[PDB]
RNA sequence: AACGAGACUCUGGCAUGCUAACUAGUUACGCGACCGGUCGGCGUAACUUCUUAGAGGGACAAGUGGCGU
RNA sequence: CUCCCCUGUGAGGAACUACUGUCUUCACGCAGAAAGCGUCUAGCCAUGGCGUUAGUAUGAGUGUCGUGCAGCCUCCAGGACCCCCC
């Protein structure tokens, strides 16, 4: 399934290079579930994010 | 990355505190009042000097400041400081004791005071962290 | 009736003479639709469009340009006539049309007002450019 | 009333998803009449965010070597690209703008892990503004490779590209490079 | 048995409203000089949305205007500012006729006779200058005019000999007399810098107040202290009713009509109602203007505009 | 300022051993020419006038002269 | 507290306020031309917006609102 | 345990020719894959690039033939609904 995201809260960048931005993500359905998630490009609080797989989960690069 | 020098903040803070009934909460207004109070080469200088003078007032209404000392602000601080509610915090007309404690004043002939109210010891002992 | 402004982009200067006429606005000794990019046309005509064309009926501007380059002139004689007739409208209108003006030509282009303080930096040795250097080797 | 490039309306077009709603630009306000404006929007982060999409395509239309400098060939190459694609189509020129944006623009994609010389890829998610500009870089790239020599018009070859972008056909080299990203990232995950 | 209330609120400025000034000729229009370098000539058409409209904006400056004043006739004006330039312009035609020069600081104050044959301004040279209606300068006066910066000067309206009154930075209220080019007097009652220097139209009551925060009513004539009205923060900005004896203090946070004869302070203005911007300082009261109406005040701001208050009697 | 505050002098001694050049920096100390002393101070320099002390006011006091 | 960093000097951006210009122009008026304008065409008074360059103003994180012992 | 709002392709009609848009068949050029097989590179190692499979298997569109697919009426269904469960 598709799934959005809101962004809650911007935490520290992730990657060797210094490349990922590790963000904090809301569900836009209303429910008050938290998942932490790498996005790679500017974020900034508050954007929207698309997810193709909406149960992953993030991880420390 | 803008944060001013040992210049501009020994500067400021000398000059409030000599001059603290001059200065007042507008920059230009200061900037006019140091271009006369000290001597100042340039500019970039004189207007930073100023704008952290006014800075320093604008926390100075606030409260006590940690660099300066100014017998106005110690007046303000004796009014501001003294206050007293209508009656004391000390006063109760029942004040709660534990039963040592009038042992304590039955020593020293006060176990007649009326205001006393000898409440239950606690029948438990624990006051230790339990260590791990 | 008179009233003198100039506009400014880089190393371009305009120079917009209005008068009291028939709505006359030429550039240089030509109208507004002679000017070389016609690509160009629509950004020349944007404060006209914008302001309305009954604003314009009673100004007559002779605009002269000279130096910059050709893409910076449009953007100059833009800022001349927007210029003109906000300070046009200072002396010899009120100032509750000026606001009118102003406002209308404010919220869509910032650049109509004012003009960028930005100009080309000096290249400097040790490179082909401002920052730009030459290539090194080891080995 | 503002009409781009003096034939089109660019009030009318509309937006189908909430992470480009933020981002895309030329729906109330900003629509200009010419693409180019020569303001600062690097000046600030995010500043680029607001500037006219339109203006947006222009400006990368320069990126290789000898066009470079010479912006107005875009502004040029833009419009007939835009009078060409309202023939095909029969729409506004601007929704198949908004239309390749959305669809070019990748997902998830995937970042290198690992020392130099072995790429390992883990897969991470798109944001909004990359989404954008990815896209439309991707337009543009195609649009170049696509029209090198087989002797067509850039304007035929991005209306091409723009058009196929729009529909979802893997005629445009953008959606190709877009699902070998996406593809990537379900061989990771 | 008098209340007061808020009309209106007039926004033609992007700055501070630093000397508002009336006049009896036209009940109908304000001049209004701002720290935006502008003079803006206000017309109230008194309609719904709007309670004035901004006419001519006046740029003769490189720099803020600190004092304005009319003339008792429709046309000239004259504008003191800190580039050290004083000017006289033609509110009519929007130009300057006249350039005054010789202060070599800020023009702080500038005072406009009743004759309309005069110019005494006052400045942070220390300097007290005669000027002429064709930029000629009289007489300078070095005097120990003051010690430290002029900030007003205004005329003395009345029968008895004319006398001109400057305050200083060095809390020294000065008192002199024209054709004389003499230092009459001089008033020490203060604590801190002074703001400004109003004389009453009687002549005999005159306010000058400061940093001090405690309005001084003066006695012109006889050279003696009157009263002494407490209040809080700075005063900048006092005006005199022509007709209704009230007078007027501006500080900061709150304007203060004081009635001189029962020593009530009859109504004290300030209005802000918005809890999130409540931990700002509320916008100062940089300048006053009484109209000759004696309805009608015009009080200038820190929030870059010009709000009016209107008395309702009962 | 190093400009006009200070004096370098170079110069080269000639002996048996070889040639040995030399160095004397002076710096001069501040204000009115005496023929030394360049009157134009240190931008960093900041210098503040004492207060002169003023009277403080008791009871208003107008005096006629 | 002292040197180094900064400050400073040199360059660019601001000034329809000032000081002025026949070795830079402008506006105005004449003559000139070709169909009221167009013209680097020719000359006189008008002044500094243009064109120069001096004086000095202007920005100090300043103002408001958020994160911060 | 339902009922009834909108989506489908399961059955009957008008229409189907005239109306428009999509799947059939032929000429057309354009992008264009992989299981694999080899090679090169990450010290050793493909989970990568590049060669060969092949310009195959394919898909997006323009003009030919369809007596198609339809759009307009019904239900048979499927999902939003409810309930219910909490």
């Amino acid at each position: 399934p598709i799934k959005l995201a809101r962004v809650t809260k911007v935490l520290g960048r992730t990657g060797s290079q210094g490349q990922c931005t590790q963000v904090r993500v809301e569900f836009m359905d209303d429910t008050s579930r938290s998942i932490i998630r790498n996005v790679k490009g500017p974020v900034r609080e508050g954007d929207v994010l698309t997810l193709l797989e909406s149960e992953r989960e993030a991880r420390r690069l | 990355g803008r944060v001013r020098t040992k210049t501009v903040k020994k500067a400021a803070r000398v000059i409030i505190e000599k001059y603290y009934t001059r200065l007042g909460n507008d920059f230009h207004t200061n900037k006019r009042v140091c271009e006369e109070i000290a001597i100042i080469p340039s500019k970039k200088l004189r207007n930073k000097i100023a704008g952290y003078v006014t800075h320093l007032m604008k926390r100075i209404q606030r409260g006590p400041v940690r660099g300066i000392s100014i017998k106005l602000q110690e007046e303000e601080r004796e009014r501001r400081d003294n206050y007293v509610p209508e009656v004391s915090a000390l006063d109760q007309e029942i004040i709660e004791v534990d039963p040592d404690t009038k042992e304590m004043l039955k020593l020293l002939d006060f176990g007649s005071l009326s205001n006393l109210q000898v409440t239950q010891p606690t029948v438990g002992m624990n006051f230790k962290t339990p260590r791990g | 009736q008179s009233v003198q402004v100039f506009g400014r982009k880089k190393t371009a200067t305009a120079v917009a003479h209005c008068k009291r006429g028939n709505g006359l606005i030429k550039v240089n000794g030509r109208p507004l639709e002679m000017i070389e990019p016609r690509t160009l046309q629509y950004k020349l005509l944007e404060p006209v469009l914008l302001l309305g064309k009954e604003r314009f009926a009673g100004v007559d501007i002779r605009v002269r340009v000279k130096g910059g380059g050709h893409v910076a002139q449009i953007y100059a004689i833009r800022q001349s006539i927007s210029k003109a007739l906000v300070a046009y409208y200072q002396k010899y209108v009120d100032e509750a049309s000026k606001k009118e003006i102003k406002d209308i030509l404010i919220q869509y282009d910032r650049t109509l007002l004012v003009a960028d303080p930005r100009r080309c930096e000096s290249k400097k040795f040790g490179g082909p450019g401002a920052r730009a250097r030459y290539q090194k080797s080891y080995r | 009333d503002i009409k781009l490039f003096g034939k089109w309306s660019t009030d009318d077009v509309q937006i189908n998803d909430i992470s480009l709603q933020d981002y895309i630009a030329v729906k109330e306000k900003y629509a200009k009449y010419l693409p180019h404006s020569a303001g600062r929007y690097a000046a600030k982060r995010f500043r680029k965010a607001q500037c006219p999409i339109v203006e947006r395509l222009t400006n990368s239309m320069m990126m290789h070597g000898r066009n470079n400098g010479k912006k107005l060939m875009t502004v040029r190459i833009v419009k007939h690209a835009f009078e060409i694609i309202h023939l095909l189509t029969g729409e506004n020129p601007l929704q198949v703008l908004v239309n390749a944006i959305i669809n070019s623009g990748p997902r998830e994609d995937s970042t290198r892990i690992g020392r130099a010389g072995t790429v390992r890829r883990q897969a991470v998610d798109v944001s909004p503004l990359r989404r954008v500009n990815q896209a439309i870089w991707l337009l543009c790239t195609g649009a170049r490779e696509a029209a090198f020599r087989n002797i067509k018009t850039i304007a035929e070859c991005l209306a091409d590209e723009l058009i196929n972008a729009a529909k979802g056909s893997s005629n445009s080299y953008a959606i190709k490079k877009k699902d070998e990203l996406e593809r990537v990232a379900k061989s990771n995950r | 048995t008098e209340q007061m209330t808020l009309r209106g609120t007039l926004k033609g400025h992007n700055g501070w409203v630093t000397q508002i000034a009336t006049t009896p000729q036209f009940p109908d229009m304000i001049l209004s000089a701002s720290r935006d370098k502008t003079i803006i000539m206000w017309k109230l058409t008194r309609d719904e949305t709007n309670y004035g409209i901004p006419q001519r904006a006046l740029r003769g400056h490189s720099h803020f205007v600190s004092d304005v004043v009319i003339s008792s006739d429709g046309q000239f004006a004259l504008s003191g500012s800190w580039d050290g330039t004083l000017r006289l312009w033609d509110l009519t035609t929007g130009t300057t006729t006249r350039r005054f020069v010789g202060h070599t600081k800020d023009v702080l104050s500038v005072a406009f006779s009743s004759d309309n044959r005069q110019i005494v301004s006052g400045s942070r040279d220390k300097t007290i200058k005669l000027w002429n209606t064709l930029g000629v300068c009289k007489y300078t006066v070095q005097d120990e005019s003051h010690s430290e910066w002029v900030s007003c000067v205004r005329f003395s309206p009345n029968s008895s000999n004319p006398i001109i009154v400057s305050c200083g930075w060095d809390k020294l209220v000065k008192v002199w007399n024209l054709a004389n080019c003499k230092l009459k007097t001089n008033h020490i009652g203060h604590t801190g810098y002074l703001n400004t220097v109003t004389v009453s139209p009687d002549g005999s009551l005159c306010a000058s107040g400061g940093k001090d925060g405690q309005a001084m009513l003066w006695d012109l004539n006889e050279g003696k202290h009157l009263y002494t009205l407490d209040g809080g923060d700075i005063i900048n900005a006092l005006c005199f009713s022509p007709n209704r004896y009230w007078l007027c203090a501006a500080t900061g946070p709150s304007i203060k009509i004081w009635d001189l004869e029962g020593k009530i302070i009859v109504d004290e203005l300030k209005q802000e109602v918005i809890s999130t911007s409540s931990k700002a300082e509320p916008p100062q009261c940089t300048s006053l203007a009484w109209s000759a109406d004696g309805q009608t005040l015009f009080a200038g701001y820190t929030d870059n505009l010009v709000r009016v208050w209107q008395v309702t009697i009962g | 300022p190093v400009n006009y505050y200070v004096d370098t002098a170079v110069r080269h001694v000639l002996l048996r051993q070889g040639v040995l050049g030399i160095k004397v920096k002076i710096m001069l100390p501040w204000d009115p020419t005496g023929k030394i002393g360049p009157k134009k101070p240190l931008p960093d320099h900041v210098s503040i006038v004492e207060p002169k002390d003023e009277i403080l006011p008791t009871t208003p006091i107008s005096e006629q002269k």
